[PDB]
């Protein structure tokens, strides 16, 4: 019936050959606040990470090796009406 | 003395006590494990936040939101323990109610109907209310923690949360455990009944003064002084209560119970269709308690009564309640009368040695009791078996006499109460005996032994004594006297008639008893304790 | 240990008892009479009602014996309300015994606890007493309540209840409030779990927790009140809000002697925004408020922490401190939040206790009289037997020191941290000698050998270390003292101070003589007195 | 204001030389009933009584010894708001 992910639908809309804008649409639910990872996909290299606050629908990723595979996933805390942690969301971005 | 039944009872209530111990340190660890889930988060949220005023996007870490993530979890499967721990506490708990409720508790209600008719007195409602007291604080623990657990849901929830879909009927089921257990406790522990006539409760005259007095078995000091307890009769022929008519439960007793007793109450009919020493009526008991937001409604009653105009009428009223009590155990049945059921002598046999040993030191002996049978059933031996009609014990006359059965053995027991009473205890008095055997058994002995008995030709109950004079033929002949009453004993103890008592046979006034008592016995002996001057 | 004071007390406790317990069974008499008269009334009214349908049922003598048991009952009516309220000035006389002594001084000895020295007694003593005023004020509120009952059955135009009655309801619900409210106490005060030593100071976005108790033990109030805990609540100052896990449902199961308890563990502080007094002066109250219904009684109740300083980093906890010292050693006042305004002064000699409470409190040995002595120096200037002299909180802190850039409690503060967290051993077996005159320090080495040696503090840093000093001896005769550059937090983090002492050397001619350090002050070699902590 | 005795007045109406009628007000407050008592004044003789119902406000007394001073005393029992028990009336008469 609905789409059950964190945030439901992800893209990045500009791009330079070493960084990526990210919008998802606007959640439904009350977002706190959302982590953002990226790493290289399937690297051992560790993943790195940073937060937004709930208030945002886009964030800004650097320092990115050019044509790599990276992994970026999206996830979110609500707490407003219950605590609810939903699963996150995930894209493959190649720069 | 203790059942099987019952250690095992005792057993199950501190099995049940050290469960919901357990359980009340189980909310203990899983409150502590959500109050470190949500001061973390708020915690990690409000430093994710402030500090995103200055710039930074890179203070809390995914690796303490995963941990985050997994003590939720954590506690979500321990809530779910915890509330299937406590469902199956409620089910242990229901079972060990049944078994207080429907059946020790149902085995005094009736070894009190037995008492009051008589029998044996058991009675002593103590190690009942202790049982009764440990179940319920039992159950109020386990109250607190269903409470706490709607605590812990405002402060922390989620969509699946254990609590939001099972401890709604946690809750129903412990609030009709707890309010049926008190509505179960609330017991008429003396009946009604007047002081006047100790040995006839259940049946009321109008105006004269009876007492009643109400138990709640659940010993909680937070009721003392808290209920008021309104009597009344006949709640929807009919009466009303007057006096006073509330009273309010204390624990100044005995052993510190919580009781309330009712002096000060009699009967007044206000402005019909069964005969009156069979209609039967209730009188009502009824509280409110408010305990810790539960509101608990109590309503108990009497047992039937039987509510009389006049004293002559209380034979017949007290044979109804004898009829009633012996024969069913249901506590409400103001309709019994209606069709009246029917009773074995086996039964009746053991109700009437009763109304002796209750009154007296003695009871009935089986030639006592089998010459009983004659006057209910027919001629006959070992009736065992034999049934017996109400109609046949008291609605009916008997034997072509004018009277009933019962009646006529009220009256006689009357008799024996309040005179010639010293000389029932001790055994002078044979009183219920064949003609025959009456015969048969002074024959043996010589002319002058004599034999005390009761009268069959009065419904007023009266005593007579009976001799054997011997005749030409060789045969023994019986003589019996008309038989003394209640109005000539006022005048002279039934001891001082034997001892002057004399006959005219030819000319002079010989003293025909004045010998000997059944077995052997000078006269003296045996009554001369009462001649006094 | 109990004063004669208390078993008067304990007493008078039974006395009210027994007391109460002889007025309930007055009343089962009093009830007895008027059910007697109402119901013999009744009946001779519906008898002399129902058979005029026969008008000599009913004798004058049988209304002449009512009215007369009529007034026997309004004569014992009018004894027990007396007596009642002879129970009652009794109670009121208890209790101010119980509120404003016995529990004035428990209120106290907490106060002094929290500073240091003199752990107090625990509640438990204290509660059963309250207690023990508490059931038999209940049982006289239930047989005030009877008497209510007793009015609405039978009553006349005289009635000692109608008229006295409602006083002494009055009376037993004050005093029952009251009593309750009285019993509400912060039990453990505010504190942040990782200072300890600290209470009363509250760093924002740290954890601290508290703990309240309510010294009534019924059982009818287990589970039954739920306390929120707050701050500031109700000037020209700053203010906080509480965040966490705030309200908690007072058991009886987490205390051992079953008393009626409620712990706050996850409460921390976040300050609020808007438009006098330093931070480390300006005061707050952590307030705790529950409400009980109790057999139909309302009862607000509400208490407060102690004041608390409440601070944004962890350099502020020696002025904060010094602020709470200075509070609790003087006022015994619990809401005093404009206490730095004008702020009192204090004796020396309460202060010198103060001072070797924060080194008892901390570690196995206080401060002596010499150590002392050379404190009250640094405070007032030069003399001997400073016993009455007085001291300003702008001497304490607040204001530096003998033109040096600090105050005195804030050199000391971190000289007992680097006690705590160093050196703690050495300070322990009275191997420091800590506080010492340079005159003194003279005086005291000259009599004894050249290699001989002490351990004192240094006086040149607000950070605190510690430093040595020997005697060197010169042709005149005279001694003369050195004393080395002291040795911080951040020295001893990398060698120990006793390591560094059988270590050290220092240059003769042109070679590194060898320990100039040979023997502990009182002639005790080197080697026995901190070979234990070496390698 | 006021009056205390249980009824204000009482009278004597009617008479015989053997009997007597007595009115008296019909009373303020709500009696449930009373008593009647009549003696011969000087006699140790004993006292009669009778009762008549809150309803009535007479009763008729009879079998007086003619010429003889009467003592006549009319006492209430008031119940209905609060017991009362008010102080009786007596009038003294010779038929």
């Amino acid at each position: 019936g609905s789409v059950s992910s964190v945030p439901t639908k992800l893209e990045v809309v500009a791009a330079t050959p070493t960084s990526l804008l990210i919008s998802w649409d606007a959640p439904a639910v009350t977002v706190d606040f959302y982590h953002i990872t990226y790493g290289e996909t399937g690297g051992n290299s560790p993943v790195q990470e940073f937060t937004v606050p709930g208030s945002k629908s886009t964030a800004t990723i650097s320092g990115l090796k050019p044509g790599v595979d990276y992994t970026i996933t999206v996830y979110a805390y609500v707490s407003y009406p219950e605590y609810y942690f939903p699963s996150p969301i995930s894209i493959n971005y190649r720069t | 003395v203790v059942t099987e039944k019952q250690q095992m009872l005792e057993q199950h209530l501190q099995d049940v006590r050290k469960r919901v111990q357990d359980l009340e340190q189980k909310m203990k660890v899983v409150e502590n494990l959500q109050d470190d889930f949500d001061f973390n988060y708020k915690t990690l949220k409000s430093q994710g936040d402030m500090q995103d005023l200055n710039g930074n996007n890179q203070s809390v870490t995914r690796q303490k939101m995963q941990q985050l993530e997994q003590m939720l979890t954590a506690l979500d499967q321990m809530r779910r323990s915890i509330v299937s721990e406590l469902a199956g506490l409620l089910s242990a708990m229901e079972y060990v109610q049944k078994t207080l409720t429907d059946e020790e508790l149902a085995d005094w209600k009736r070894r009190q109907q037995i008492a009051c008719i008589g029998g044996p007195p058991n009675i002593c409602l103590d190690r009942l209310e202790n049982w009764i007291t440990s179940l319920a604080e039992s159950q109020l623990q386990t109250r607190q923690q269903i409470k706490k657990l709607e605590e812990l849901q405002q402060k922390v929830s989620y969509k699946g949360d254990p609590i939001v879909q099972h401890r709604p009927m946690l809750e129903e089921r412990i609030v009709e455990l707890f309010r049926n257990l008190m509505k179960s406790a609330f017991v008429v522990e003396r009946q009604p009944c007047m002081p006047m006539h100790p040995d006839r409760p259940l049946v009321i005259k109008t105006g004269v003064q009876f007492t009643t007095k109400v138990r709640l078995l659940v010993k909680f000091p937070e009721l003392n002084y808290q209920l008021k307890i309104k009597v009344c009769i006949d709640k929807d022929r009919k009466f009303n209560i007057l006096g006073t008519n509330t009273k309010v439960m204390n624990m100044e007793e005995n052993n510190g119970s919580l009781s309330a007793e009712f002096k000060h109450l009699t009967l007044r009919e206000q402005r019909a269709s069964l005969i009156v020493t069979e209609e039967l009526h209730l009188i009502t008991f009824e509280t409110e308690v408010y305990h810790q937001g539960l509101k608990i409604d109590l309503e108990t009653h009497s047992l039937p009564v039987v509510v009389i105009s006049n004293i002559c009428q209380m034979p017949n009223a007290w044979a109804s309640i004898l009829w009633y009590n012996m024969l069913t155990n249901n506590p409400k049945n103001v309709n019994f009368f209606t069709k009246p059921p029917i009773g074995t002598w086996d039964q009746v046999a053991e109700v009437l040695s009763w109304q002796f040993s209750s009154t007296t030191k003695r009871g009935l002996s089986i030639e006592q009791l089998t010459t009983l049978a004659e006057k209910l059933l027919g001629p006959g031996v070992n009736y065992s078996g034999c049934q017996i009609t109400w109609a046949k014990f008291c609605k009916e006359n008997m034997a072509g006499k004018g009277f009933s059965f019962w009646v006529w053995l009220d009256n006689i027991i009357d008799l024996v109460k309040k005179y010639i009473l010293a000389l029932w205890n001790e055994g002078y008095i044979m009183g219920f005996i064949s003609k025959e055997r009456e015969r048969a058994i002074l024959s043996t002995k010589p002319p002058g032994t004599f034999l005390l008995r009761f009268s069959e030709s009065s419904k007023e109950g009266g005593v007579t004594f009976t001799w054997v004079e011997k005749d030409i033929s060789g045969k023994t002949q019986i003589q019996s006297v008309e038989p003394y009453t209640k109005q000539q004993l006022n005048n002279m103890s039934f001891a001082e008639i034997i001892m002057g008592y004399k006959i005219m046979d030819a000319t002079n006034i010989l003293v025909s008893p004045l010998v000997y008592l059944y077995p052997d016995i000078p006269k003296e002996e045996a009554f001369g304790k009462y001649c006094r001057p």
